[PDB]
């Protein structure tokens, strides 16, 4: 049946009639109030915008003055070869970021000695001269570090990888607390060793635990940020890293995430860099490297004998150390004295240890579901419903 | 202005060529009076179109 | 000096001139235009041209030291 | 640091049969917004305070100069020069002056410098660039939890996610379980994730950034990162703060290894996001909310327990919630008393509350067509399957 459009008299009559009494005030009012909040949104402004002002009587106008009409601005820049100067070709092309590319010369206030590929370097606008090296400088502020000397994590707090724990003591206690039954035994001690598993095994806590045993400071380096944004100086960053490795008695140096890298100019020099720290520090040293990776993406050149001496494989916690860090992990939580642990465990077929974690956590989440400040078995038995399993298993098998 | 930077002038609001192309400038010659059949999609259409704007009291 | 004038207008309009884009018009003589450098210009634009050919995007020749729409 | 934002008015939404309480309560509202209008009207009426120190300043402008342009303090050197980065990209190794207020120096907050001999001459606590101005909510939306049907463990998980640690959090320590630092709500296309979103918005006392996803991908390079930078930044600064990016699989996507310029651009713009998922701790203020249809298409890192703990499920409503949205959806209606509304409900399909939403719609249109506003129960049943459009028949039985 074909339906009639709404014609003039039947949109006036709509409008009215079936209408509240109260329609044009009301309408009118909300219109009133909208209308006055942007007015009061318009007028109210913006304010300061305070620039960074320091407080008077720090200011010395003056002097800023004869800075400005005196001292004079450098694009910094990524020197690049050296073209073999010998003090007779001192020139180096010198990359400007997304700037163009130019070979150039020194400024007689630096020495060659301090220049060399690879350094941020702070030049002049027209004649290039590279007048001041610029170390992006060392600091646990920036970026993330070891941020760590004597970690916290005890041999009692990792559980799950005893067989690991012990080839992890193999490889660091017995050459640094030990070094008499190497040396005797006429045997390099392992300059290097790989761990390799899946995410979330534990892997890095299980070097840190060992970092607080071996009584050698632990550091961790993450790939991605040798990969994101601090890309580049990151090589020279590692090298000072490795310098202080060198200045401290002894270093437990580890790389987190080493995919992101092992796997990109600048990542390469910083991959050549590694290797030029590895294999030319003397193995006998005591800052021996831990390596551990996701993705056994590595590239065949460093796992050649003399890089990488041990592999250990971190495989998913079986039923004791499932357990154990079900029971790591609820000491630190408000729970009752009685849960089985055990169930727990088996409830969770090839969990993770972060997977473990979260569980925990959601068993807290239920806890705080009924604002019961100790959490129950039914807590945690719900946490491992939810977080685990992401009719068929009980109509089948029994 | 030429490189001392002063605001001197407020110009219409930012709207890249590539859509402001888009706008029916010049609106075609197409009439419901050329569009056999399809009333039932015409008044569908229209029910969706204008009415909603024409009249948003209903 | 009409005719002088006249030569100096045409003469603004000699070669090179930069290519860009008539973006909006603003008033009857200031337009909004995006030069082929890559750059957004509010310029000046020229009495002769014809008005009703000023449409958004259309190509335009700029003064090459002004950018004024030529 | 500073403080939250999004300013709301009155819920109001106390009666809706306008009743001249609504009438009432609106006059109450509009008195007082005439009174702010007054009252800021006569204060800028007589208000005459300037100058004073005027000449120091007038020489630090002068020092300044005009323009000044404004870059990141990428870093620092000795305390007389910096690192500063113009918006192009380009930075320079230039001076500090004696005026700038060397404690505000850090990495990352935007430095006035000298638009010549480039030398940083301030700081812009505030620049907040155009783009992440507009991510921040100033105007909460409308809905609130009233408006969503069902969904009563979604909102339970959502609010001990964002509110709990908001307002009294001393459940959480006291149990001694980190905050969960971000929440991804997910499932099928209109089921209530970014209505459950603007809910939070609405009943929030924490600054909320709406994000598109798909808008934190730019053209030029490293622009994608800097915003992401910059927004997170922002969120920090304006502690507490709920950084909601609605459709995540907008670069959620499973990360591989990028060919061309643009996809190694977007995987560094997933990187830069990552990395500030993981830059602040879970003890911080800061939670983000995900929403996204294909889930299963997501990088699995982005979900990890070590970054995104939980993950909301929206499932398809079921009866009684389809009812509740039914009730919701037609309570300004003017139903007549044939109406049941049951036969829809009872019927087995896949409804949501966008596909509820637009029955409701669309039996008010059936309803138009016929010169009334009273919707019979045929209305909502013609509705149905004009909305509703797309096993074989006797083959299960
Ligand atoms: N539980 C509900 N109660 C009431 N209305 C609901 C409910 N769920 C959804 N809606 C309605 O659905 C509309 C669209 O929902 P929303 O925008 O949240 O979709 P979504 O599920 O996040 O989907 P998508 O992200 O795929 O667009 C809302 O405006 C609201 O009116
Ligand atoms: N053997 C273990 N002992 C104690 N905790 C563990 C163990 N394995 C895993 N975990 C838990 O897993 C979480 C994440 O482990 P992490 O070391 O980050 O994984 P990855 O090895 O991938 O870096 C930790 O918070 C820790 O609580
Ligand atoms: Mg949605």
């Amino acid at each position: 049946k074909p339906i009639r459009a709404l014609d003039e008299g039947d949109i006036a009559l709509l409008k009215t009639y079936g209408q509240s009494t109260y329609s044009r005030q009301i309408k009118q009012v909300e219109d009133d109030i909208q209308q006055l909040l942007k007015k009061i949104n318009e007028l109210t402004g913006i304010k300061e915008s305070d620039t960074g002002l320091a407080p008077p009587a720090l200011w010395d106008l003056a002097a800023d003055k004869q800075t400005l009409q005196s001292e004079q601005p450098l694009q910094v820049a990524r020197c690049t070869k050296i073209i073999n100067a010998d003090s007779e070709d001192p020139k180096y092309i010198i990359n400007v970021k997304q700037f163009a590319k130019f070979v150039v010369d020194l400024s007689d206030q630096v020495a060659p000695t301090d220049i060399e590929e690879g350094m941020r370097v702070g030049v002049d606008r027209n004649k290039y001269q590279i007048h001041i090296p610029l170390p992006p400088k060392i600091d646990p502020t920036v970026t993330m570090m070891q941020v760590e000397e004597k970690p916290d994590v005890t041999y009692s707090d990792v559980g799950g990888c005893k067989e690991q724990i012990e080839k992890l003591r193999e490889v660091v206690e017995t050459p640094l607390l030990h070094p008499e039954r190497f040396v005797n035994l006429g045997i390099e001690p392992p300059k290097g060793v790989l761990l390799f598993g899946p995410p979330g095994t534990g892997k890095t806590l299980c070097a840190r635990a060992v970092a607080n045993r071996t009584d050698a400071c632990f550091i961790r380096v993450i790939g991605s940020e040798l990969v994101q944004k601090y890309v580049g100086e990151g090589a020279r960053m590692v090298r000072e890293l490795f310098e202080m490795a060198r200045t401290k008695k002894a270093c437990l140096i580890f790389f987190d995430e080493i995919d992101a890298i092992g796997g990109d100019n600048e990542v390469q020099r910083t991959m050549l860099e590694l290797i030029n720290q590895l294999d030319g520090f003397d193995p006998r040293g005591n800052i021996k490297v831990l390596m551990a990776t996701n993705r056994p993406t590595l590239d065949p050149a460093l796992m050649r004998p003399g890089r990488l001496d041990r592999k250990i494989e971190f495989s998913l916690p079986d039923l004791e150390g499932r357990t154990h860090i079900f029971k790591i992990h609820a000491r630190s939580m408000s729970v009752e004295r009685d849960i089985r642990f055990e169930l727990l465990a088996r409830l969770c077929p090839n969990s993770t240890g972060a997977e473990i974690r979260s569980v925990c956590t959601e068993a807290g989440m239920f806890a705080i579901r009924a604002r019961r400040k100790i959490a129950t078995e039914k807590d945690f038995l719900e946490a491992v419903n939810k977080v685990i399993k992401s009719t068929p298993r009980y109509m089948t098998y029994n | 202005r030429n490189d001392s930077y002063t605001l001197h002038k407020i110009l219409p609001n930012k709207v890249d060529p590539l859509v402001s192309l888009m706008m029916v400038e010049k609106v075609p010659d197409s009439t419901y009076e050329m569009i056999g059949g399809l009333d039932k999609q015409i008044k569908e259409i229209k029910e969706v179109i204008e009415l909603p704007v024409k009249h948003p009291e209903l | 000096e009409f005719l002088h004038a006249q030569e100096e207008v045409k003469r603004i309009q000699s070669i090179p001139l930069v290519i860009g884009q008539f973006l909006e018009a603003v008033d009857q003589n200031t337009a909004i235009v995006g030069s082929t450098t890559g750059s957004n210009y509010y310029v000046r634009i020229l009495s002769t041209i014809d008005r009703e050919l000023l449409k958004p995007n259309a190509s335009v020749a700029l003064h090459k030291h002004s950018n004024a729409l030529v | 640091t500073k403080g939250p934002d999004a300013a709301s008015k009155l819920p109001l939404v106390t009666p809706h049969t306008q009743c001249r309480l609504k009438l009432l309560k609106l006059e109450r509202i509009k008195d007082y917004l005439l009174m702010e209008e007054e009252f800021i009207r006569n204060q800028e009426q007589m208000k005459p305070l300037e100058e004073k120190q005027e000449e120091e300043r007038s020489k630090v402008d002068d020092l300044r100069g005009t323009p000044m342009s404004v870059g990141t303090l990428e870093e620092i050197i000795d305390d007389n020069h910096a690192i500063v980065s113009t918006s192009v990209g380009s930075e320079h190794y230039v001076s500090i002056l004696s005026f700038v207020d060397k404690d505000l120096l850090e990495p990352g907050c935007s430095v006035l410098l000298n638009h010549k001999v480039h030398a940083v001459i301030g700081v812009l606590m505030d620049d907040t660039d155009p783009l992440v101005t507009v991510m921040k909510v100033e105007k909460a939306p409308q809905e609130t939890y009233a408006d969503i049907g069902g969904l009563d463990n979604q909102i339970q998980e959502i609010k001990e996610s964002v509110e709990l640690p908001l307002t009294h959090p001393e459940y959480y320590e006291e149990m001694g379980i980190k905050p969960p630092k971000g929440v991804i709500l997910y499932g099928p296309p209109g089921t209530g994730k970014t209505l459950l979103a603007k809910a939070v918005a609405n009943q929030t006392s924490a600054t909320f950034l709406r994000v598109v996803g798909s808008e934190l991908i730019q053209k030029y390079l490293g622009d994608g990162p800097k915003l992401v930078r910059e927004l997170f930044r922002v969120a920090e600064e304006h502690a507490p703060s709920i950084v909601f990016i609605d459709e995540i699989d907008a670069i959620g996507t499973k990360r591989y290894d990028s060919n061309s310029g643009g996809e190694r651009e977007i995987q560094r713009t997933m990187l830069e996001l990552l990395n500030q998922l993981d830059g602040f701790d879970s003890r911080g203020d800061v939670k983000v909310i995900m929403a996204t249809n294909r889930i299963e298409t997501l990088d699995p890192a982005l979900i990890r327990p070590g970054r995104i703990d939980r993950k909301i499920e929206f499932p398809l409503p079921d009866e009684k919630t389809k009812k509740r949205i039914f009730q919701i959806h037609t309570s300004r209606m003017t139903l007549a008393d044939d109406v049941t509304l049951d036969d829809l409900i009872m019927a087995k399909d896949d409804l949501s509350g966008a596909d509820i939403k637009a029955i409701c719609t669309e039996a008010g249109l059936m309803a138009l067509r016929e010169r009334r506003m009273k919707v019979t129960n045929e209305d909502f049943k013609k509705s149905k399957e004009n909305v509703l459009y797309k096993t074989p028949e006797g083959l299960y039985l």
